[PDB]
């Protein structure tokens, strides 16, 4: 088998992650077509159709059956490197693969930072509002 | 689709 951390590089693992994905047979954003685009299904309560690139970590809710997940990926995250991987996985080299994984680990960190930032600006707003009300 | 919010 393949080291679990490295698993989302696998189209078939990514597919397997779609569990009760609403858009099946007749749709353009089918789990197959979705995994092919690098998404994994990571549903929440308020967001049951939440999908995420395993590589750039962009997150997209609000899918419509006519959406082409590739086109939708170039749109909301053109910078993503997986988008450029022409080759099929096992056609890669370990060298090429490790380059890619390093970039993933970097994008992940980049994403963590980015969230911590929003969390920070959220807390700020609360503090601002409070102080204002307290001065009023 | 949309970029996630909140
Ligand atoms: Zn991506």
């Amino acid at each position: 088998t393949l080291p679990p951390a490295w698993q989302p590089f696998l189209k078939d693992h990514r597919i397997s992650t779609f569990k009760n994905w609403p858009f099946l047979e007749g749709c353009a954003c089918t789990p197959e077509r979705m995994a092919e685009a690098g998404f994994i299904h990571c549903p929440t309560e308020n967001e049951p159709d939440l999908a995420q690139c395993f590589f750039c970590f962009k997150e997209l809710e609000g899918w419509e059956p006519d959406d082409d997940p590739i086109e939708e990926h170039k749109k909301h995250s053109s910078g993503c490197a997986f988008l450029s991987v022409k080759k099929q996985f096992e056609e890669l080299t370990l060298g090429e693969f490790l380059k890619l994984d390093r970039e993933r680990a970097k994008n992940k960190i980049a994403k963590e930072t980015n969230n911590k930032k929003k969390e920070f600006e959220e807390t700020a707003k609360k503090v601002r509002r409070a102080i204002e009300q307290l001065a009023a | 689709a949309r970029t996630k919010q909140t």
